[PDB]
């Protein structure tokens, strides 16, 4: 059967080496950070802290 | 004899600011990479402005 | 991160606003990083709410939480003499209205029969069309959800009525026809006036009560300017 099996194994090695990859970093960290604005200038005020 | 005018066009000028401000508790406990990322946010935020 | 909370933006501590002691420890799930109305207890103390002196100022205790959203007990500024600051002059931003405990409308559609409640999913059984406010909150501790006649308060002599709960973690719902339940939330409003209340929250609402502590401009930013409380 060996031919018909080289098919099959070619089709899972094409698909496994293009899907796949090593671990090398057992967990994976994701953040979520803010933001801020400016605002328009007066001669005698202050704008907001950030 | 003979007639000539002109005119000419002009740009407006306006003024933003920011703020930040820390209590010395803050600046006693706080990593220097949280306060150069606020800073950052600031740079970020002048862009978004102009 | 999901969330703002309230801050002073300016605040000076050379004019009007001062150092205290707190008379009693400040409820981390419920008074932690908001807007709190305080006076003077009969000490020198800070309490929140009308102390013997009544409204003198604002306050916020500004508090760390975990990534987990959970928040730290061991501070220095939020058990029973521990400093803290006050202000009457200043700016608050990220404001938002400071609330305690859950507050219901109840409207009844029907003019016949038995509407049926809900407390926290399970039902009241039946309340008859047109009660009393204390058979409204009989039905209502009623249930066997292990919540008892001290959680609730009631009030209204009409079709409509008000639960306020003082616990944060019952909802009152509607579940039959015939009667519905709107929980009354509260936002910043822009351009609106605060009051502090004797409980110790700030409302756009002055009632009986309701020194004036500052007003808006943009929804975000409350202007502080603290009318304190007099005999």
């Amino acid at each position: 059967f060996a031919e018909s099996i080289a098919i099959y194994n070619e089709a899972m090695d094409n698909l496994i080496q293009l899907l796949t990859y090593p671990v090398t970093v057992p967990v994976e960290p994701v953040v979520q950070i803010g933001e801020t604005t400016f605002e328009e200038a007066t001669e005698l005020g202050v704008p907001r802290g950030a | 004899g003979l007639p000539i005018e002109v005119f000419q066009m002009g740009y407006d000028l306006r003024h933003y600011d920011k703020r930040n401000a820390y209590s010395w508790m803050f600046l006693a406990d706080a990593d220097g990479r949280q306060v150069e990322a606020i800073h950052d946010a600031v740079l970020w935020a002048d862009k978004r402005l102009v | 991160a999901l969330k703002t909370k309230p801050r002073w933006d300016k605040y000076d501590g050379y004019v009007g606003n001062y150092r205290g002691v707190l008379g009693e420890d400040i409820d981390l799930d419920t008074e932690a990083n908001r807007v709190l109305a305080v006076g003077t207890n009969s000490n020198g103390a800070i309490v929140v709410g009308a102390g013997q002196t009544g409204i003198k100022g604002l306050m916020i205790v500004a508090v760390g939480a975990d990534i987990h959203g959970a928040m730290l007990d061991g501070g220095i500024n939020n058990h029973a003499g521990d400093p803290q600051d006050v202000g009457k002059h200043g700016e608050i931003t990220n404001f938002q209205p400071t609330v305690f405990g859950r507050t219901f409308g109840v409207a009844i559609s029907a003019t016949e029969g038995n509407v049926k409640l809900a407390v926290n999913g399970v039902d009241t059984g039946n309340i008859a069309y047109d009660t009393s406010a204390a058979n409204l909150k009989s039905g209502i501790v009623a249930v066997d959800d292990g919540f008892t006649a001290d959680d609730f308060t009631v009030t209204g002599t009409a079709p409509n009525f008000t639960i306020v709960t003082t616990r944060t973690d019952v909802t009152i719902t509607a579940s039959g026809e015939g009667v519905t339940v709107t929980e009354a939330t509260s936002v910043a409003a822009a351009g609106t006036n605060y009051y502090g209340h004797a409980d110790g929250t700030v409302n756009a609402v002055k009632g009986s009560d309701g020194v004036y502590v500052g007003h808006t401009q943009e929804a975000d930013r409350l202007i502080v300017n603290v009318k304190d409380e007099e005999d």
